[PDB]
């Protein structure tokens, strides 16, 4: 089965269904600030 | 739209300026506070700030960018019982400062403002009250966003975003525990790492830009677009956040049975001081004495002093929340 590991630097975005715009946009380089 | 064009401009350069830091912050908390500038702006003042938004002046005429930014503050409150989202716009002005009828009026029919009398005199209370406000809308999340408050000055527009919704599978804490997260190559730390067995979720493998792309729903309408880039390739991936990218990954997502999950459970909060980005996106006027924000009090008589931006976001097993707020500390001109 294929497997997701975001154990190295990531992107997320939160994003709305409808209206297409972005609420918050992040990228992860260390989880330990 | 233009709004998910701004905000791509805007995270390139917060990245330029501190390439191997988290990133965190709200865009249409910033376009709806600068959308909200334009209502005073005038002749090329004003011209530049929509511009600067993405907005092409040609296609939308200026009526046509307030009327929007009115309905979706309409339909964005809809904090309803299932997921929590809210957005405020606000603005503390001078005790003895009139603004005309008409800015009053557009700043509460479009922008659902409010005119709070505020004595800048007294910096360290004036400052209290607009962090309370912030604090007050985010739950007590965005606490001193206002570092420091000018004794000359005459406004602050405000604007917030709180966001509160469960997943929709969420993770069992029974599963989280302590694995590497690879800071690098040969450098890596240790951190708490949630997970999912056997999940059918939405998944595109991005062969052209080599990438992963993943879809984690909240209760409600809103969900997280999780972008794992290949090892050494997120400079290549950053490059082409374009919004004409956002929408084929959205349209290439297709489900798929994934045998087992990984997120770091994190949070984190930066806050900055956007004068720099924004000139850099052709916001120029607004900050010297050639402004022209007439259409405030009639009078060209006030100037863009700074734009700061603090923002938070929590990621736990509860998908948790997150909440951001901008000011734009204006001062005579």
């Amino acid at each position: 089965r294929t497997i997701v590991r975001f154990n190295r630097p990531f992107l997320m975005i939160i994003v709305p269904t409808d209206t297409q715009n972005i609420f918050f946009m992040s990228k992860v380089t260390n989880p330990k600030q | 739209s233009a709004n998910v064009d701004f905000a791509f401009s805007l995270y390139k350069q917060l990245v330029l300026k501190a390439p191997d830091k988290n990133v965190i912050f709200s865009p249409l908390s910033i376009s709806t506070a600068l959308a909200f500038l334009s209502l005073g702006a005038h002749n090329t003042t004003l011209t530049e700030i929509l511009k600067g938004l993405k907005f092409n002046l040609t296609e939308t005429s200026e009526a046509e960018i307030h009327q929007s930014f009115q309905h979706l503050l309409r339909t964005l409150n809809q904090s309803s019982d299932e997921l929590q989202l809210s957005m405020g716009n606000a603005m503390f002005v001078k005790e003895q400062l009139s603004l005309l009828d008409r800015f009053t009026e557009d700043a509460k029919r479009l922008y659902g403002s409010e005119a709070f009398a505020t004595d800048f005199q007294d910096s360290a209370a004036a400052k209290k009250l607009i962090n309370d406000y912030v604090k007050n809308g985010t739950r007590g999340k965005i606490t001193d966003l206002i570092k420091d408050l000018d004794s000359q000055t005459m406004m602050v527009l405000v604007n917030y975003i709180f966001f509160k919704a469960k997943w929709e599978m969420p993770f069992d804490p029974q599963d989280t525990h302590q694995s590497r997260f690879y800071l690098s190559k040969k450098k890596w730390v240790m951190v708490p790492m949630m997970s999912l067995h056997h999940l059918t979720i939405p998944y595109f493998r991005d062969e052209e830009l080599s990438c992963t792309v993943v879809e984690l729903k909240y209760t409600g309408n809103a969900s997280a677009l999780f972008i794992l880039p290949d090892q050494d390739k997120m400079e290549e991936v950053e490059a082409m956040l374009l919004p004409e990218t956002l929408k084929r990954w959205r349209d290439s997502l297709e489900f798929r049975e994934i045998g087992e999950l990984y997120l770091p459970k994190f949070s984190i909060s930066r806050d900055y001081n956007l004068n720099d980005i924004l000139l850099q996106l052709g916001i120029e006027e607004a900050f010297t004495s050639k402004a022209d924000l007439s259409g405030i009090t009639g009078a060209r008589n006030l100037a863009v002093s700074q734009v700061v931006h603090k923002a938070v976001l929590d990621v736990f097993e509860e998908g948790r929340e997150a909440s951001a707020a901008t000011a734009v500390k204006i001062t005579l001109l």
